[PDB]
């Protein structure tokens, strides 16, 4: 049984315009 | 090299701060621009934070979006925490016991023999501790270590030289202490 | 004594206009796991570590595009300035003491440099080795600059000498890190 490690996810920026 | 053209680098660091086991745990978010951390979020603050100028908007728009922010929060749980249950075994509690061995060596080319190495490699974790005997009697000026080398494969290694020009009948022991034994391993050289 | 910290750091690039990036995990500075890119998997740095965990490679992809896409926001933000060149320091030692005939490896460590792209060739007796050659990916610094190994199995002799050339936008020529069986220490 493999334990998943997690993954934190970068947040996007605003768009320019 | 080749293909001078300008580069342009974004890095993104989610560093997990853990101090004594999981006792206190740290999330620190960390935004870089061309070697410039620009914006961060650190748990201990609790919202985004401007590092430069350049980073503001993005502290600005991201602290704006409360679900977020609330993920964030709970990240020293759902991520820290989770991640140092998922590799504890192998990686906190990882132990390789070191291989020890003495030669000795010279601090100039052409020049005689006048160190004695002591090299211990091969271990994990960094935690050593070396010590010089000379006929069972411990030499303690004339010690220099290269303190922690870390072999980008999980072992380090270090050597300690001892400066000596060694004598017949002389028995020098090197003797190290590592938390893969219960009982300091101890190697001989004569000359 | 008992190690107090432990940090546990992962670690993503995206570079224009190379279009490279890395994802990565570091435990205390040791890699824990990459994605590789081209191939779309998760490569533990330890085979046996795969045996006790699992990370889904798709969603490593997934920050790489978010990566590159803020990365092109940034660069248009702060008018197109370019990185500096950071050049690296190179050490080459051996992962064990130097025995006669005694298979060894030497390392090639390459580090303190900025942008993650290098040229690593070993060169035994001034001639290119590849036999048995690997290197790990680019591995984070607490400064935001970069570390990396590469790796040459060899069997020492009195008569080879090994040069480890790095190449680098940073660097005027091409750095020649000598190493040969009994230098002295």
């Amino acid at each position: 049984p493999v334990s998943k490690m997690r993954m934190a996810t970068p947040l996007l920026m605003q768009a320019l315009p | 090299m080749g293909d001078t053209r300008p580069r342009f680098l974004w890095q993104l660091k989610f560093e997990c701060h853990f101090f004594n086991g999981t006792e206190r745990v740290r999330l620190l978010e960390r935004c870089i621009y061309n070697q410039e951390e620009s914006v961060r979020f650190d748990s201990d603050v609790g919202e985004y934070r401007a590092v430069t100028e350049l980073g503001r908007p993005d502290a600005e728009y991201w602290n704006s979006q409360k679900d977020l922010l609330e993920q964030r929060r709970a990240a020293v749980d759902t991520y820290c925490r989770h991640n140092y249950g998922v590799g504890e075994s192998f990686t906190v509690q990882r132990r390789v016991e070191p291989k020890v061995t003495v030669y000795p060596s010279k601090t100039q080319p052409l020049q005689h023999h006048n160190l004695l190495v002591c090299s211990v490699s091969g271990f994990y974790p960094g935690s050593i501790e070396v010590r010089w005997f000379r006929n069972g009697q411990e030499e303690k000026a004339g010690v220099v270590s290269t303190g922690l080398i870390q072999n980008g494969d999980w072992t380090f290694q270090t050597l300690v030289m001892l400066e000596t020009v060694p004598r017949s009948g002389e028995v020098y022991t090197c003797q190290v202490e590592h938390p893969s034994v219960t009982s300091p391993l101890t190697v001989e050289w004569r000359a | 004594m008992i190690k107090e910290e432990h940090v546990i750091i992962q670690a993503e690039f995206y570079l224009n206009p190379d279009q490279s990036g890395e994802f990565m995990f570091d435990f205390d500075g040791d890699e824990i796991f990459h994605v590789d890119m081209a191939k779309k998997e998760t490569v533990w740095r330890l085979e046996e570590f795969g045996r006790f965990a699992s990370f889904e490679a798709q969603g490593a992809l997934a920050n790489i595009a978010v990566d590159k896409a803020n990365l092109e926001i940034m660069t248009k933000r702060s008018n197109y300035t370019p990185i500096t060149n950071v050049p690296p320091e190179v050490t080459v030692l051996t992962n064990s003491p130097v025995e006669l005939r005694e298979p060894n490896v030497l390392i090639c460590f390459i580090d303190k440099f900025t942008p993650p792209v290098v040229n690593v060739t070993w060169l035994r007796n001034g001639k290119p080795v590849t036999t048995g050659v690997s290197e790990t990916v680019f591995l984070p610094r607490e400064d935001h600059l970069f570390r990396k190994f590469h790796y040459l199995p060899f069997l020492p002799s009195t008569e080879d000498v090994y040069d480890c050339r790095v190449e680098h936008w940073g660097l005027d020529e091409p750095l020649l890190k000598h190493w040969e069986f009994d230098a002295p220490s």
